[PDB]
RNA sequence: GUCCUAAGGGGGGCUCAUGGAGAACAGAAAUCUCCAGUAGAACAAAAGGGUAAAAGUCCCCUUGAUUUUGAUUUUCAGUGU
RNA sequence: ACGUACGACCAUACCCAGUGGAAAGCACGGCAUCCCGUCCGCUCUGCCCUAGUUAAGCCACUGAGGGCCCGGUUAGUAGUUGGGUCGGUGACGACCAGCGAAUCCCGGGUGUUGUACGU
């Protein structure tokens, strides 16, 4: 018994979706006996799976390694439809547009690490965060405060909160700043 | 007010049939099974262990979409046809047990017409890989000394390919990260279970023939349950399909679907529930 | 079918409790008193909600408590009723089988006064249950306690009548 | 030697590539035969320079393990 | 046919010192023996992964261990010039240490079991002197 | 998205070059037929792992309106959509749904012939194991049509079903069940959807000789109503995105065996 | 104005708001015990079907605060390892 | 047919109560040396499978009240698109079609099923 077909158009093959097409016609019978209707469309089966195991066997590179005998699959070529579209860039913000035109290079991660070296201490330190450089002092034990600073100072607040003022300001005007790009960026 | 009423039932989901019998875990269950870091369209088994009162199950499984299949399965029960008839459900036992599936499973596949597509595309420089499987272990616990590890340094030794560590058998010490050796050997031929009945028989004789009065009856020493767990490790590797009959009673199988349908209560048809409707009105009414 | 060996009342836990209400050196001397009471390391409770009338916040250890079982559960349930006369009233039981009470001063059932530690009082609870309460509180096929397997409050009521040789009002 | 990573001083000494104390450089480990847990050869490695090859003559390191 | 080893099977602790020497047992893979650094030889069951035996008495590192053909003794050579004979199956010493040796005895070798004659078994060890 | 579990989420759902695995939402309308509850069960059980269901009643005609199906395919992620219906002009219909930019790309219904529906648990072999793709073959005349109509849409779509998820390599144990499509063109055709399972027999030739079993489910459908994408939301849906590792190839410039660029002059 | 071995990740265990019945102070509201509790709590988003041996809440481990390599993609580089 | 272990559908399976259960298996159970974990050997873990017991879990049957699931009816009907095609200057009134509900009502039901090992 063989294990290879004839028909009159050869099969095509996709095998990166493990798929064949068969462009001739299945002589279905014109009857209504279930199971050799069963039967003809079991043997269409049946040459389709032959001739794709066939293939499988004979175009694809077989290597054998500790997980099993593997073939390896070309990339599919059927076109089939995306789900979302293709991402695209987005659009430049007010500093990425004027970086651009002022030649201003993006720092390196070697220069934006969150680390820095102080020498009074003798010590490494995290230039922000949780007890980064931009709050130092707020602990402190002894913290020398201006005469005319804490005159001008509003009661009730004191020294120890002044980084962290300063902190929710910036963070306030960056805030700000990103909220009005993401604005732009909705309109556009 | 009524919390359970008409809305309360109406609006309730129920959840898996399992989970609500209490017996799955599918939150485990499908980063078990559905879960592979390959995608390599390979099937996929997993030893199943499992522990009751008076026997341990250990099965190997593969997942269907339809329910799972067994392609092997052993019983802690089968021991007493390699020797061991006491303590089934102890951790030596649960080792026996999956030495006894791993040896089912390397007879079942050849490792100890139709054909494959493996051995049809196998190339000149193809070696033979071992068979591989993950462990299931349910809702039991998994701690250090857990008899569920037991079974699988059982059915490893056996020749079942296990990914495992080795920081949840017994003897191992945490703070040093090491293994004791020593005490695994002492579990796994079942020294502990040997040292508790010489610590019983010097402190608390009563107890010892409360807790071991089969042990006694049967003429098992503490001294020979090495060399006895060691002799049924040499017959599960001789013969690991060796067949056991019971003692309890043998019928064919229409003799028990006789003897089940005999004390089976029948469903009332629908003729038997109207004359009960009736008979109920007739009695409302006087 | 109640003649079964398998229904049997019997004492699952008694529980110890003492809720001073404010923490510190209070609530560290009842919970010395939990330890020296039971032989065993007590458990700190924390409120729950923030009720500026009581003086308590949120997460802030106010009370302590112990859980007894066993034949200890019934050596300290036995002074609690000494100290009780062994009369109780038919409020302090439950529907679902359960009793308890409560005593004013820890001095009199058994432990020798301490200036440093003071005068603390407890409420003792106590839960009865079955063989065959492992059902409903296994991790693997945990189901429910049947309707006939519960305890009721005739039968506890009884049970402490046949037991304790008590009075109840 | 494969890269200079970090001299010390300045990021435009390690740019520079500037071989001096305290330089960490990136070598060739190949000869020194190291093999990684997963059965990789490893073949480059990281070496701090500990000497002052201006005054030596030379580049003298140590490998970091 | 032998099929190529490609996973750990057992990774067994015991000894202090770096190992020297190892060989299975004729008779089967279940018995390995390893002379270690540590001044000892060790037998172990490869079937559990677990030690069966620690063979005890060297005062040097045990630079060989060898099994016999038929399998029925343990010799071990060691830098302390000693020879030693041991029973596999019970871990005890047979008869005395073998002395006679200058310097350190690096090499074993059993005569064939065909050719054992006057109902004893011989012996070569190669010695440093 | 203040957490980073929300953080996940939101890049999972984000567009991608090369994308997720599609996602396929098993849905049915206010009458269902039981036959058409079973066809849903069965192509779930095809499909589990990249599938959720629905369990309630929706009130929607899909192809009245779709801002439903839109608002479903937003919150669950799901590209891929079965509906059931039944009906007296059509008594079981399952509308194959498929999405793109969470709006609907295209739709078509499939009737089902219930006297020869048969289901899987009517066949009494082994079953495909859980996240195993099957082959796909594609029989008949109906399929090579010059221009684009149901037919090959149905394939488009059972192509995108029965998918799975793309791999460069597969073991030769996973090439054990194939799901065979047939349609010829022409009063109706009937488009014919049969799953078999595969055997090996030794022939004396080194290629295994095939041998095929029913393994189910059994369906016959006769493609009805019809809805076409847009032009520009098909160049859009068609536009394939290109791999960061896939090169551009620049002219005289190569690389060798070794790795080193090599430059061409002339 | 204060406090934190930071967040995050992984694994394990437990079930919530509420109602009823009880327990010296304790009395609508403190704590503890049982029963019933589709989530009616908490955490995110803005469901027309989010999450219950969990996506909630407590324990153990990491906390190393933005790793290495790339002939590949995009942009840039008179300081092109 | 019954039981156990993994399961597939995930209430026809859920909420409450009563009755029965041969065989075996589950399960309740007994003891805390070792492995292990808690305030508490309650849970988890280890050891025993001997002894008691079907009391509960589990299975089957029944009973109400709910809930839930099918099929017909509603009904090709409301409603919505169409001068669509006839009149109406037009808007619209019929007719022609395409899609197409739900309430009410009637009848039935209160779980099927795969693998493996046993009774």
């Amino acid at each position: 018994l063989p294990v290879t077909v004839e028909k009159p158009t050869p099969y095509t093959f996709d095998l990166g979706l493990l798929l064949a097409n068969d462009p001739n016609p299945v002589n279905v019978p014109k009857t209504t006996d279930t199971q050799v209707l069963e039967q003809h469309l079991a043997s269409v089966a049946r040459d389709g799976a032959q001739v794709l195991i066939n293939q499988l066997l004979t175009t694809t590179t077989i290597t054998a390694t500790k997980d099993g005998v593997l073939l390896t699959l070309p990339p599919p070529t059927t076109p089939l439809p995306r789900e979302k579209p293709v991402p695209q860039p987005k659009p430049e913000t007010k500093w990425q547009a004027f970086a651009r035109r002022r030649g201003i290079k993006p720092k390196t991660r070697e220069q934006r690490r969150n680390l820095q070296y102080n020498p009074t201490t003798g010590q490494w330190e995290r230039k922000w965060g949780y007890k980064g450089a931009n709050k130092r002092g707020e602990t402190d034990p002894i913290i020398e405060v201006s005469a005319a600073k804490e005159a001008m100072r509003p009661e009730g607040t004191s020294v120890r909160g002044d980084k962290r003022r300063e902190i929710r300001a910036r963070v306030k005007k960056n805030q700000k700043q990103m909220l009005r790009n993401q604005r732009i960026a909705a309109e556009k | 007010k009524l919390v359970k009423n008409s809305a309360y039932y109406s609006r309730f989901q129920t959840k898996f049939k399992r989970r609500r019998q209490g017996k799955t875990d599918y939150y485990a269950r499908k980063r078990l099974i559905t879960q592979a870091k390959n995608k390599y369209n390979a099937p996929k088994y997993r030893l199943v262990v499992r522990f009751t009162n008076r026997d341990i199950i250990t099965q190997m499984v593969t997942s269907e979409i339809n329910g799972d299949k067994i392609f092997a399965a052993a019983y802690s029960h089968e021991l007493r046809a390699y020797g061991i008839n006491h303590g089934l459900t102890n951790w030596a036992a649960a080792y026996a047990t999956g030495l006894l599936l791993a040896r089912r499973v390397l007879a079942k596949l050849g490792l100890d017409g139709e054909y494959t597509l493996t051995e049809a595309a196998e190339t000149e420089d193809g070696e033979r890989r071992p068979f591989k499987a993950i462990l299931d272990v349910g809702l039991a616990r998994t701690s250090t000394g857990a008899r569920v590890f037991g079974v699988m340094k059982g059915a490893s030794d056996g020749g079942i390919f296990i990914p495992h560590s080795e920081n949840r058998f017994p003897g191992y010490d945490i703070e040093t990260e090491e293994l004791d050796t020593e005490v695994l050997k002492k579990y796994i031929y079942g020294g502990h279970v040997a040292e508790y009945m010489e610590t019983l028989a010097d402190d608390d004789e009563e107890r010892y023939k409360s807790q071991f009065v089969k042990y006694i009856e049967d003429d098992v020493e503490a001294d020979s349950l090495e060399e006895l767990y060691a002799e049924a490790h040499k017959q599960i590797r001789a013969d690991p399909f060796r067949k056991y009959v019971s003692d309890a009673p043998k019928k064919s199988k229409e003799e028990w679907k006789a003897e089940s349908l005999k004390y089976k209560k029948a469903k009332l048809s629908r003729e038997e529930r109207k004359a009960r409707v009736e008979a109920k009105i007739k009695q409302l009414l006087a | 079918k109640a003649q079964n060996p398998m229904r049997e009342l019997r004492i699952q836990k008694l529980v110890l409790n003492i809720s001073v209400g404010e923490s510190g050196d209070r609530l560290t001397r009842a919970a010395k008193v939990l330890e020296q009471l039971s032989g065993q390391t007590p458990v700190y409770s924390k409120a729950r909600y923030t009720v500026r009338q009581f003086g308590i916040r949120r997460n802030e250890k106010i009370a302590v408590h112990v859980t007894v079982r066993g034949p200890k559960a019934e050596e300290i349930l036995e002074r609690g009723l000494k100290v009780k006369e062994y009369e109780l009233r038919r409020r302090n039981f439950s529907e679902t089988g359960n009793f308890g009470f409560g005593i004013s001063e820890h001095i009199d059932l058994g432990i020798k006064y301490d200036p440093s530690i003071g005068i603390y009082g407890m409420d003792f609870y106590c839960c009865m249950t079955r063989p065959g309460e492992r059902v409903a509180k296994r991790r693997r096929c945990k189901s429910r306690i049947g309707a006939s397997h519960r305890i009721t409050r005739e039968e506890t009521i009884r049970w402490f009548k046949q037991r304790f040789d008590g009075i109840v009002r | 030697i494969l890269s200079v990573k970090k001299n010390p001083s300045n990021p435009l000494y390690t740019q520079l590539g500037v071989l001096t104390k305290g330089t960490i450089i990136e070598v060739n480990v190949s000869d020194l035969g190291i093999v990684t847990a997963s059965g990789k050869i490893a073949w480059g490695r990281y070496a701090q320079i500990t000497n002052n090859p201006e005054n030596d003559g030379c580049v003298n390191a140590v490998l970091l393990v | 046919k032998v099929h190529a080893v490609s996973r750990l099977a057992h990774r067994i602790p015991g000894h202090g010192q770096p190992i020297l020497s190892c060989q299975f047992s004729p008779v089967s893979s279940s018995r390995l023996a390893t002379g270690s650094g540590d001044n000892t030889a060790r037998i172990w069951d490869t079937d559990s992964g677990t030690p069966k035996f620690t063979l005890k008495g060297h005062t040097g590192w045990v630079l060989g261990v060898s099994w016999s053909p038929d399998g029925k003794y343990l010799a071990t050579c060691s830098m302390d010039t000693t020879v030693r004979v041991w029973d596999p199956e019970s871990g005890k010493q047979v008869n005395q240490e073998f002395r006679g040796h200058a310097k350190w005895v690096l090499a074993l070798a059993w005569q064939p079991y065909h050719l054992w004659r006057d109902g004893t078994a011989r012996l070569a060890s190669a010695s440093k002197d | 998205p203040r957490n980073a579990r929300s953080k996940r989420a939101l890049e999972k759902r984000a567009p991608k070059i090369v994308e997720n695995p599609k996602t396929c939402l098993f849905l049915r309308g206010t009458t269902c037929s039981q036959i058409t509850q079973d066809a849903m069960n069965d192509l779930y059980a095809m499909r589990q792992v990249h599938a959720k269901r629905f369990h309630k009643k929706n009130a929607i005609h899909p192809f009245e309106d779709a801002t439903s199906l839109c608002f479903f395919s937003e919150k669950n992620d799901c590209s891929l959509m079965v509906f059931g219906s039944s009906n007296k002009k059509r008594p079981h219909t399952l509308t194959f749904v498929r999405m793109f930019d969470y709006k609907v790309l295209d739709m078509l219904e499939f009737y089902l012939d219930p006297d020869t529906y048969r289901s899987i648990s009517q066949f009494k072999t082994s079953k495909i194991p859980i996240g195993m793709r099957p082959m796909m073959v594609f029989a008949g005349t109906a399929f090579e049509s010059p221009v684009p109509n149901a037919f090959t849409m149905a394939k488009s779509m059972l192509i995108d079903f029965f998918r799975g998820e793309p791999s460069d390599k597969i073991d030769v144990e996973g090439l054990r069940f194939v799901v065979v499509v047939t349609a010829d063109e022409p009063q109706k055709p009937i488009l014919r959807l049969r799953v078999y399972g595969i055997r090996t027999k030794r022939s004396g030739t080194r290629l295994p000789r095939v041998e095929v079993e029913e393994h189910g489910p059994r369906m016959d459908f006769r493609l009805g109503r019809m809805r076409e994408p847009d032009p520009a939301m098909l160049k859009e849906a068609m536009k394939k995105a290109k791999t960061p590792q896939e090169e551009r190839t620049k002219k005289n410039i190569s690389m060798d065996l070794l790795g080193d660029k090599i430059g061409r002059i002339h």
